[PDB]
């Protein structure tokens, strides 16, 4: 369990 | 949405598939982060991501995972930058 904290915010569709 | 419709989809596009399936349950759980949070946890493995999406307990302990390093990260480079 590791997370990219400045992974790209998703949008909505 | 299911495996098969996965398969059908080149990578890329997998994660759009799966983030319109996860957003709106990472989104009532927290309205402004959602966008970010939902962003972090597609990284993750599709059949994982497809386990939490049928997972609530599971989901919402990856979500405050997230939530938790999210904070932790930003309040760092608070302090300091
Ligand atoms: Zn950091």
């Amino acid at each position: 369990r590791q997370l990219n904290v400045n992974a790209k915010p998703f949008v909505p569709n | 949405l299911t495996a098969s419709m996965l398969a059908s989809a080149p990578p890329q596009e997998q994660k759009q598939m799966l983030g319109e399936r996860l957003f709106p349950l990472i989104q009532a759980m927290h309205p402004t982060l959602a966008g970010k949070i939902t962003g972090m946890l597609l990284e993750i493995d599709n059949s994982e991501l497809l386990h939490m999406l049928e997972s609530p307990e599971s989901l919402r302990s990856k979500v405050d995972e997230a939530v938790a390093v999210l904070q932790a990260h930003q309040a760092k480079e608070a302090a300091q930058k």
